[PDB]
C-alpha cells in the first residue's frame, strides 16, 4: 500500500519539440497530367484521401513561427526540385555572342523607348562548317551595350552560364501536402485569433498538412490562404523596424495581369539533336504589359487594414504609405510567374494614399524579363522560353509583406513602405499554424501493486 | 455524426485527459509509433532512424522485466522524495505532459535501478532453479 | 575574422554629395545585414539606416529620407564569394553634417537580434 | 517614440573599485544593448540581450535590470575600463556616461 | 418513451449560475453520446459540447470554453450542463441530443429556453 | 474550421416542386471511414428539430423517399422531390465529422406566392 | 507482424491461446475435419471475410486482462 | 582517480576474466550491440546490417524457450562427451574466448536440439491445455 | 557529292567503349526475404490457367 511501486507505461501520449525531414505528397491527378510535365511527381508521393485529423482538449501549447523550422528545408527543398527540373534540360554555351541589334519595326518616339530590340547574330548548324545567320527579339533588360555602330550582347554571358528551361515543364504550382514519418506528429493551432507567438488552447494533430501551392512572389502574396473573419497582422517584434510584417488580410481582392502581346516562337537548332526557342514575329499591336485591381475593394482592404494597425500604434496615429525606397528590380516590385513567364510590375499606384484618426479600376505597368537568377545564386541563371499568343491570368490577392520606416525625432505619421526580399516570408505565411513534435513513449509512475514470483 | 469515442480512442486523443484515463488506450500510440532519384535516400534515412528508435525502446524494454506486456511491475519502490505527492491525485488530477515535466529530473536513475534489481532477480532465479 | 575596410577622410563643399564605401571581408557577404551610423559630437549616436545586400532592400531613417541612397556589390564568381562592397552616397551636404560614420554587421549568436552590432567599422570622418 | 535616459552622467571613481551605470527608457519590455567608447578607438559592445556578453568579454561586466530600469555593473575597475558608455535600444540612444578616474 | 427529459424553462438575471439537466427515457443511458445544441433566432443552431455518459469524457466548443460545465449521473442517468456567468446571448433554446458512435441523432427533447 | 456555406438560406417555394441546396464545405470533411459525414436537419419553427438526411444518400427511418441527398468533397446537395406543408421548419447542413462539430446556417422553407 | 503479437498475449511463443470463444457463425464446420481435412489456402479463402473482427477482438480482450491483472495484483 | 570498476562494467571489459564473474555483466554488451552524398549509401547499409544482425538473434531467441530474459535455461543435458571438463573448473578457471574456441566444432547440433526439444515441449503444453 | 550522318539533324550519338561485351551472361533473378518464386514444372502449358506440378 504505502510501498509504492514506480511501473512503466510504454506509449504514453506526450512529445516534446524536435526538427526532423518530411514528406512531401500531393494528389493523384498530378499523375494524371503525364511524361513529368509537371514537377513534383518524381519525389512526391501520391496523397492520401481523408486524412485523420482530431482534435484534442484541455491543452496548451505555445507555438512560434519565427524560431519555426521546416520552412528552412522547405526553402532548401524547393530550390533542390527547382535545380532538379534543370539537369535534364540545354545549356546556352554557343549561345554567348556578338550581336548585331537595332530597333524593332515601330514608329518610334524619339523621347520614350521601346522595350524590344531585333538582333541578328551568327549561329552554329547541325554541321560544323556550316555557319548561319538568324535574327530573334529581346527585351532591353537582358542585352547591354558593348563597345559609330552598335553591338550588344547579353548580360549574363561576361560572369556566367545560362540554362534553357524545358518548354515540357510548366511553372504552375500544385499543392504540396507535408506529412511526417512515423515517430513524429503535427500539431495544429485551431485558434481564431493568433498573432504567431505563445500559447494557443485550441490545437489538433494531424498526420498530414493541407494544400499548400508555392508561389513566388517578392510582395503582395498571391493565391494564399485567407484568414476567418478579421484581418490579421503578424510579426516577431512590432517594435522592431527591420523585421517585416505580414499582413494575411480577409477577403481575397481579384487582379488581371496580361501581355497583349501576340507573340510567335521560333526553334534554332544549335546542334545535334539540340533546340532553342526564340521570340519571332510579333503580330498586331506594338502594346505593353499590365495588371488591374478593382478601386473600391482596394480602398476597403486598405480601410481594414488601418483599422487592424491602429492598435499596435497607438489609437491617434497618423499612417500613410510610400512606393518602396529602391534596391533590386525584382523587390522594388511584386515579381511573380504567370503562364510560365515572369512579371516584374510597378506597384506605384498603390500604397500612395494617407490615412486619418477620424466601376474604376487601379491599373498598374509592368516589365517583362527573360533571363533570371533567382535567389541570387553564383553562376547560376535561367533563360525563360517565350510562349505563343496572348498570356493574362487572374489571381486572388491574399496578403502583403511590409515594413514601418526608421521614424525616430519626433514624428506621428508612421509610415509604411511594402518590402519582401527573402522568400521565407512569402513561406512563413503559410507554414504558421503547424510545427512538429517528436513522440517519446515509454513514461513511468508510481502505483499500488508488486510483481508476484 | 460520428462520435465523440471514436476521436477519444484516436491517436494522441487521451493527451488532455488524467493519466488514470489515459491508461485506456496504449495500444494506438504504439501501433502509429512503427509504421504508418536522390529523395529516397532522405526517406530511407527516415524510416530507418525510426525502427531504430523502436529497437531501442524495445531493448530497453527487454532488458527490463517486461517485454510484451506494455504495462509492467517491478521491484523497487517509489521514493517519496521523488513526487511526494497523493496517491488519489495523481491518477485524477494531472496530465501526462505535467508529469513528465515534473519527473524529468529524476531520470536515469530509476533506469540504472531497474536494470540492478532485475539483475539480481536474474541471479536469485537461477539460484532457486539451480538449487532445485 | 571579420574586416570591414572604409575609406578615409575626405572634406567637401556645402551642398555637395559624398560617397563612403564600405569592403566586407571574412563572411558570407550574402547572409547579414549591414546598417550605417553616425556620430556628431555634442550629439551622441544617430541611426542612419540599413541594407540587405541580398537584394540590396534598404531602409533609410525618416528624418534624412531623400537625401541618402545605399547601393551594394556582390561578387559573382565561384572563387570569392566572401567579399563584399557597401556603398553610402549622402546628398545635400550641409556644415551640421561633419561627423564620423560607420558601417557595422550585427552579432551572429542565434539570441542576436539585429541591431546588437558586432563589428564596426574603422570610422569614417568628413567634415564640410 | 522610445527615448532614453542616462542618470549617472558623469561618474568619478579610483581604480579598482565597483561602479554601477544606470538607463532608464520610456517604453519597458523590450531589451537594452550597452556600448564601450575609449578615447578615439573603435567601439565596442559590452551587453547585448540585456544580460548577454559579447565575445572578449570579462565576465566583470554584469548587465541587468527590468521594465525600464536597467543596470550596468562593473567589478574591479581596470584603468582600461574608464572609458564613454552608450546605451541602445533599437536605433536610439543614451547621450553617454563618462567613466572618469579619480 | 424514448424522450430526453428536459428542464424547466428558466428566467434568469446577468451573471448567474444555472443548471440544465436532460434525464434519459426509455433506454439504456450508458453508452449513448449527449450533445447539447444552442438556439438562437440571430445564429440559429450551434455546437455547445458532448459528454460521454459511461466515463464522463466531455469535449466542449471553444466559444463555450469555460462557459458550460457538462457533468452526467449514472444513477439518475440524467446529464446536466451547469451554465455559469450568464450573460444575454445566453438567451436561447438548449436542446439535449442522443446519438451513438458513427451515426445520427435520432431523439430530440424539448428544448429548454434559458432568457437572460 | 471545416465550415459550411449553405446556399440558400431560405426556401420559399410552391408545393408540390422539387427542392435542392447546396452546401459547401471549405475543404473534405471526410471521416478516415470514407463516409462524409454530413447531416440535413428540419426544425420547424416550435418545435424540435428532426432529423431529414444522415449519410448523404441514406434517410432517416421514417422520414419519406421524397427526401434525398447528395454530394461530395465540397459541394453537397439536398434534394427533395415534393414541398409539402409538412416539410416545413428550418433545413440544416450539418458538419458531422470532427469536433467541433460545426452547422449550417439554415434554410427556412415556406410558400412563394 | 512482431508488434501485432506483442500487443496480443504471446511474443515468442509462435502458437498461440487467448480468451475468446470461437463464433460458429464464422466457420460451422466440424473440430475434426478442419484439422484432418483442409489446406491453410482453402482455409485462408474461407476465413479471409471474418478478418479485423478477430483482431479487434484480441486487443479487447487482453486489454481486459491486463487490466484484470493490474487489479489482482493492486489488491495484493 | 576515475575508479577501476567503472572500467571493469565497461564494454568488453570482462573479456580477460572468468565466465563466472564475467555472467555479471550482458546489458552493456547487448547495449552497445544495437545502435551506439553518396558516403550515406555506406552508412546506411552499415546501419541496415547492424539491425538485420540484431533481428536475427531476437528471433534465434524467440523460436527458442526465452526472448527477454537474456539469461535462459531448457530442457537437453549436457553431452558429457562435448566438454569432459569439471563442473567448478569451468566458471572460474576459463575465458569466454578459450571457451568458444573448445565449443567451437559443437555447433548447429546444439541449436537444432533446442529448436526439436522446445517445439516438443510446445506440442506438450498444448495438448495438457487442450485437455483441460 | 556531299553527304552526312542520318542522326546528326535529331539526335546525340555516343561511341560503345570497345572494352565492353554485348555477349550474354546468364541473369539469375531472385527474391528477398518475405517474398517466394513458383515454377510450373508441368509439361504441356499452353501459358494460362491451372498448373497442377
Ligand atoms: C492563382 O490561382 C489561379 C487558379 O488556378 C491560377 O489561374 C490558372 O493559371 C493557369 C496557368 O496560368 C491556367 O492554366 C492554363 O489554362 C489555359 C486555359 O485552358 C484551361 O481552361 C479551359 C477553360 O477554363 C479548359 O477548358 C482547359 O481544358 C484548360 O483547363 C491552358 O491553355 C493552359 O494549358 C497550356 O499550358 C500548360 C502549361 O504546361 C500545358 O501543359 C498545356 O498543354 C497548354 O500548353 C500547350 O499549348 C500551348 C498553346 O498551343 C502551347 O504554347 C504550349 O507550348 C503547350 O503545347 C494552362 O492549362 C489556368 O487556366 C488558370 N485558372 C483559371 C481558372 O483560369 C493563377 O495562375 C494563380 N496565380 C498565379 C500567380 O500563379
Ligand atoms: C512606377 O509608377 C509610377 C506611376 O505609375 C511612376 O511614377 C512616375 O514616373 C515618372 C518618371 O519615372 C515621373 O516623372 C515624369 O516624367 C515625365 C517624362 O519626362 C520626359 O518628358 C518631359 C516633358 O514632358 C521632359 O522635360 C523630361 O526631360 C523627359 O524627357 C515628365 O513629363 C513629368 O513631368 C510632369 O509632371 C511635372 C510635375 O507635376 C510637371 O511640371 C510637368 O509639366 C509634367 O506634367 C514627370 O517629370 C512621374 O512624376 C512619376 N509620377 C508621379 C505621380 O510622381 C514610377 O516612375 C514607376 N516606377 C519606375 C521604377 O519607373
Ligand atoms: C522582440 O520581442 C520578442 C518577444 O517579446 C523578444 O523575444 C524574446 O526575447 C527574450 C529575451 O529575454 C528571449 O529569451 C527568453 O526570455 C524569457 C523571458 O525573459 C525567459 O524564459 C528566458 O530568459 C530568462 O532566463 C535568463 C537566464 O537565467 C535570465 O537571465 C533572463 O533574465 C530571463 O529570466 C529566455 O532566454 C525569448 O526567447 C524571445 N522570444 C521570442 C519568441 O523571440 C525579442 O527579444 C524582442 N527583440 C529584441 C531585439 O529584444
Ligand atoms: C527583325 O529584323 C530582321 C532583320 O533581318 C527582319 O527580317 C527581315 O525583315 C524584312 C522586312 O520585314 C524582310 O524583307 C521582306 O522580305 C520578304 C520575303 O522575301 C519580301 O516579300 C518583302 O517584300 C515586300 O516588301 C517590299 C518592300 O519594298 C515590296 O517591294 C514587296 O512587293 C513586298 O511587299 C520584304 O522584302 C526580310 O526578308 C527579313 N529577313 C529575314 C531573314 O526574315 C525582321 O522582319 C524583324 N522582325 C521584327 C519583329 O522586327
Ligand atoms: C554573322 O557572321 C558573318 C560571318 O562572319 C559576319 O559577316 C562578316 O562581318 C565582317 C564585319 O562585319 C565583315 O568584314 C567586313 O566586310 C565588308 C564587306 O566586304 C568590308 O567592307 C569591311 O572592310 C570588312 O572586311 C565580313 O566580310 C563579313 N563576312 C561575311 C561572310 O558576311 C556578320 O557580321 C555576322 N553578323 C550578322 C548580323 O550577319
Ligand atoms: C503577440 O501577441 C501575443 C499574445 O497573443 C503577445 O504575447 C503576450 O502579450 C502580453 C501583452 O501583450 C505580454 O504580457 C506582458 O507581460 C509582462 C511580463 O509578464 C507584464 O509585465 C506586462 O504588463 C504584460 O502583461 C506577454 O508577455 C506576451 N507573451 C510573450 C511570450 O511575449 C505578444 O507580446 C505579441 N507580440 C509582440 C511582439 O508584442
Ligand atoms: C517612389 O516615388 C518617387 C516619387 O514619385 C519616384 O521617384 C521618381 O523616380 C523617377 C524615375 O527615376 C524620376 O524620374 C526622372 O527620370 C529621368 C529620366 O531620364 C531622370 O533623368 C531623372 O533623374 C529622374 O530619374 C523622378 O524624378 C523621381 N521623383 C522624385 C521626387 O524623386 C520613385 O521612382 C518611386 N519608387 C519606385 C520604386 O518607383
Ligand atoms: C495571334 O496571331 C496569330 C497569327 O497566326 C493568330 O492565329 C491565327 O488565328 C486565326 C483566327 O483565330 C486562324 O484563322 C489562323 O489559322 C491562326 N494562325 C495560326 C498560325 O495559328 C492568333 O489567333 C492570334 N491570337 C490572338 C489572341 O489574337
Ligand atoms: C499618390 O496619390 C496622390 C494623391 O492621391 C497622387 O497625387 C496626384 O498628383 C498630381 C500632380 O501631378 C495631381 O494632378 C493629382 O490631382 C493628384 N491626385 C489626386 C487624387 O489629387 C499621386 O499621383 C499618387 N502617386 C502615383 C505614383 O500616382
Ligand atoms: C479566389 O478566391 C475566391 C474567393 O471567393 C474564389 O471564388 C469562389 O471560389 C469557390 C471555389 O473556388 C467557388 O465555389 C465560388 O463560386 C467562387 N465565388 C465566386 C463569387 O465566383 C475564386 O474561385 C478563387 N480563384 C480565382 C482564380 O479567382
Ligand atoms: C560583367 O559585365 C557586366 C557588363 O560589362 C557588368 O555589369 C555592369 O557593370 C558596370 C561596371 O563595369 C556597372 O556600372 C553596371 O551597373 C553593371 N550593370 C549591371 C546590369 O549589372 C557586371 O557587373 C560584370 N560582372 C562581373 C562579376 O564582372
Ligand atoms: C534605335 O534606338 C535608338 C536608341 O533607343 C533610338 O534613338 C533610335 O531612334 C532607334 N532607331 C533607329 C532607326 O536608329
Ligand atoms: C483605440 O480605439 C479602440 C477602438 O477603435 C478602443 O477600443 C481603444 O480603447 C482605443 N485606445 C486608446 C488608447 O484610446
Ligand atoms: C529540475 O532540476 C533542476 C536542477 O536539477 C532544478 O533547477 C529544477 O527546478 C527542477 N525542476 C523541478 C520541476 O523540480
Ligand atoms: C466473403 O464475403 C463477401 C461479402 O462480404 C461475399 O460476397 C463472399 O461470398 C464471401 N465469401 C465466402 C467464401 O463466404
Ligand atoms: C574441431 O574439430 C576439427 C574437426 O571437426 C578438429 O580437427 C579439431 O581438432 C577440433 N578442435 C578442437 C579444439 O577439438
Amino acid at each position: 500500500a504505502e510501498n509504492l511501486w514506480v511501473t512503466v507505461y510504454y506509449g504514453v501520449p506526450v512529445w516534446k519539440d524536435a526538427e526532423t525531414t518530411l514528406f512531401c505528397a500531393s494528389d493523384a491527378k498530378a499523375y494524371e497530367t503525364e511524361k513529368h510535365n509537371v514537377w513534383a511527381t518524381h519525389a512526391c508521393v501520391p496523397t492520401d484521401p481523408n486524412p485523420q485529423e482530431i482534435h484534442l482538449e484541455n491543452v496548451t501549447e505555445e507555438f512560434n513561427m519565427w524560431k519555426n523550422n521546416m520552412v528552412e528545408q522547405m526553402h532548401t527543398d524547393i530550390i533542390s526540385l527547382w535545380d532538379q527540373s534543370l539537369k535534364p534540360c540545354v545549356k546556352l554555351t554557343p549561345l554567348c555572342v556578338t550581336l548585331q541589334c537595332t530597333n524593332v519595326t515601330n514608329n518610334i518616339t524619339d523621347d520614350m523607348r521601346g522595350e524590344l530590340k531585333n538582333c541578328s547574330f551568327n549561329m552554329t548548324t547541325e554541321l560544323r562548317d556550316k555557319k548561319q545567320k538568324v535574327y530573334s527579339l529581346f527585351y532591353r533588360l537582358d542585352v547591354v551595350q558593348i563597345n559609330s555602330n552598335k553591338e550588344y550582347r547579353l548580360i549574363n554571358c561576361n560572369t556566367s552560364a545560362i540554362t534553357q528551361a524545358c518548354p515540357k515543364v510548366s511553372f504552375e504550382p500544385i499543392p504540396i501536402h507535408y506529412c511526417a514519418p512515423a515517430g513524429f506528429a503535427i500539431l495544429k493551432c485551431k485558434d481564431k485569433k493568433f498573432n504567431g507567438t505563445g500559447p494557443c488552447p485550441s490545437v489538433s494533430t494531424v498526420q498530414c498538412t493541407h494544400g499548400i501551392k508555392p508561389v513566388v512572389s517578392t510582395q503582395l502574396l498571391l493565391n494564399g490562404s485567407l484568414a476567418e473573419e478579421e484581418v490579421m497582422i503578424r510579426s516577431e517584434n512590432i517594435t522592431n523596424n527591420a523585421k517585416n510584417i505580414l499582413v494575411q488580410f480577409n477577403t481575397p481582392v481579384q487582379i488581371n495581369c496580361t501581355r497583349p502581346n501576340n507573340n510567335t516562337r521560333k526553334s534554332i537548332r544549335i546542334g545535334p539533336g539540340q533546340a532553342f526557342y526564340a521570340t519571332g514575329d510579333i503580330i498586331g499591336d506594338i502594346r505593353q504589359a499590365h495588371c488591374n485591381v478593382s478601386k473600391a475593394t482596394w480602398n476597403e482592404t486598405l480601410g481594414k487594414v488601418v483599422k487592424q494597425l491602429r492598435k499596435h500604434f497607438g489609437n491617434n496615429t497618423i499612417i500613410r504609405f510610400a512606393n518602396s525606397s529602391g534596391g533590386d528590380l525584382e523587390v522594388t516590385t511584386h515579381s511573380f510567374n504567370c503562364g510560365g513567364e515572369f512579371f516584374y510590375c510597378n506597384t506605384s499606384g498603390l500604397f500612395n494614399s494617407t490615412w486619418i484618426s477620424n466601376n474604376d479600376s487601379i491599373t498598374l505597368p509592368c516589365r517583362i524579363k527573360q533571363i533570371i537568377n533567382m535567389w541570387q545564386r553564383i553562376g547560376q541563371a535561367m533563360y525563360a522560353p517565350p510562349i505563343q499568343g496572348v498570356i493574362r491570368c487572374v489571381s486572388n490577392i491574399t496578403g502583403l509583406i511590409l515594413t514601418r520606416d526608421g521614424g525616430s525625432t519626433n514624428s506621428t505619421t508612421e509610415t509604411f513602405r511594402p518590402g519582401g526580399g527573402d522568400m521565407r516570408d512569402n513561406w512563413r505565411s503559410e507554414l504558421y499554424k503547424y510545427k512538429v513534435v517528436k513522440i517519446e513513449p515509454l513514461g513511468v509512475a508510481p502505483t499500488r501493486c508488486k510483481r508476484r514470483v | 455524426a460520428v462520435g465523440i469515442g471514436a476521436v477519444f480512442l484516436g491517436f494522441l486523443g487521451a493527451a488532455g485527459s488524467t493519466m488514470g484515463a489515459a491508461s485506456m488506450t496504449l495500444t494506438v500510440q504504439a501501433r502509429n509509433l512503427l509504421s504508418g532519384t536522390v529523395w529516397g535516400i532522405k526517406q530511407l534515412q527516415a524510416r530507418v532512424l525510426a525502427v531504430e528508435r523502436y529497437l531501442r525502446d524495445q531493448q530497453l524494454l527487454g532488458i527490463w522485466g517486461c517485454s510484451g506486456k506494455l504495462i509492467c511491475c517491478t521491484n523497487v519502490p517509489w521514493n517519496s522524495s521523488w513526487s511526494n505527492r497523493n496517491l488519489s491525485e495523481i491518477w485524477d488530477n494531472m496530465t501526462w505532459l505535467q508529469w513528465d515535466k515534473e519527473i524529468s529530473n529524476y531520470t536515469q536513475i530509476i533506469y540504472g535501478l531497474l536494470e540492478e534489481s532485475q539483475n539480481q532477480q536474474e541471479k536469485n532465479e537461477q539460484d532457486l532453479l539451480a538449487l532445485d | 575574422q571579420v574586416q570591414l575596410v572604409q575609406s578615409g577622410a575626405v572634406i567637401k563643399t556645402p551642398g555637395s554629395s559624398v560617397k563612403i564605401s564600405c569592403r566586407a571581408s571574412g563572411y558570407n557577404f550574402r547572409d547579414y545585414s549591414i546598417h550605417w551610423v553616425r556620430l556628431i559630437p555634442d550629439k551622441g549616436f544617430e541611426w542612419i539606416g540599413w541594407i540587405k545586400p541580398l537584394w540590396g532592400a534598404v531602409s533609410y531613417a525618416r528624418q534624412l529620407q531623400g537625401r541618402v541612397s545605399m547601393t551594394r556589390q556582390l561578387s559573382q564568381d565561384p572563387d570569392d564569394p566572401d567579399w563584399g562592397v557597401a556603398y553610402m552616397e549622402f546628398s545635400g551636404l550641409t556644415p551640421a553634417d561633419t561627423a564620423e560614420y560607420f558601417c557595422v554587421r550585427r552579432g551572429s549568436c542565434d539570441y542576436c537580434g539585429d541591431f546588437p552590432w558586432q563589428y564596426w567599422g574603422q570610422g569614417t570622418v568628413v567634415v564640410v | 517614440e522610445i527615448v532614453l535616459t542616462q542618470s549617472p552622467g558623469i561618474l568619478s571613481l579610483s581604480p579598482g573599485e565597483t561602479a554601477t551605470l544606470f538607463c532608464k527608457a520610456s517604453q519597458g519590455g523590450n531589451a537594452m544593448t550597452w556600448y564601450q567608447k575609449r578615447r578615439g578607438q573603435v567601439p565596442r559592445l559590452l551587453i547585448y540581450d540585456t544580460s548577454r556578453r559579447a565575445s572578449g568579454v570579462p565576465d566583470r561586466f554584469v548587465g541587468s535590470g527590468s521594465g525600464t530600469d536597467f543596470f550596468l555593473t562593473i567589478n574591479k575597475l581596470d584603468r582600461e575600463d574608464f572609458a564613454v558608455y552608450y546605451c541602445q535600444q533599437f536605433e536610439f540612444f543614451g547621450l553617454g556616461s563618462e567613466l572618469e578616474v579619480h | 418513451q424514448v424522450q430526453l427529459q428536459q428542464s424547466g424553462t428558466e428566467l434568469v438575471w446577468p451573471g448567474t449560475s444555472v443548471t440544465l439537466s436532460c434525464k434519459a427515457s426509455g433506454y439504456t443511458f450508458t453508452d449513448y453520446e449527449i450533445h447539447w445544441v444552442k438556439q438562437t433566432p440571430v445564429h440559429g443552431l450551434e455546437w455547445i459540447g458532448a459528454i460521454v455518459p459511461k466515463t464522463g469524457y466531455t469535449a466542449y466548443n471553444q466559444k463555450f470554453r469555460g462557459k458550460a460545465i457538462l457533468t452526467a449521473d449514472k444513477s439518475s442517468s440524467t446529464a446536466y450542463m451547469d451554465l455559469r456567468r450568464l450573460t444575454s446571448e445566453d438567451s436561447a433554446v438548449y436542446y439535449c441530443t442522443r446519438l451513438r458512435n458513427y451515426w445520427y441523432f435520432d431523439v430530440w427533447g424539448t428544448g429548454t429556453t434559458v432568457t437572460v | 474550421d471545416f465550415l459550411m456555406a449553405q446556399t440558400p438560406l431560405s426556401l420559399p417555394v410552391s408545393l408540390g416542386d422539387q427542392a435542392s441546396i447546396s452546401c459547401r464545405s471549405s475543404q473534405s470533411i471526410v471521416y478516415s471511414d470514407g463516409n462524409t459525414y454530413l447531416e440535413w436537419y428540419l426544425q420547424r419553427p416550435g418545435q424540435s428539430p428532426k432529423l431529414l438526411i444522415y449519410k448523404v444518400s441514406n434517410r432517416f427511418s421514417g422520414v419519406p423517399d421524397r427526401f434525398s441527398g447528395s454530394g461530395s468533397g465540397t459541394d453537397f446537395t439536398l434534394r427533395i422531390s415534393r414541398v409539402e406543408a409538412e416539410d416545413l421548419g428550418i433545413y440544416y447542413c450539418f458538419q458531422g465529422s470532427h469536433v467541433p462539430y460545426t452547422f449550417g446556417g439554415g434554410t427556412k422553407l415556406e410558400i412563394k406566392r
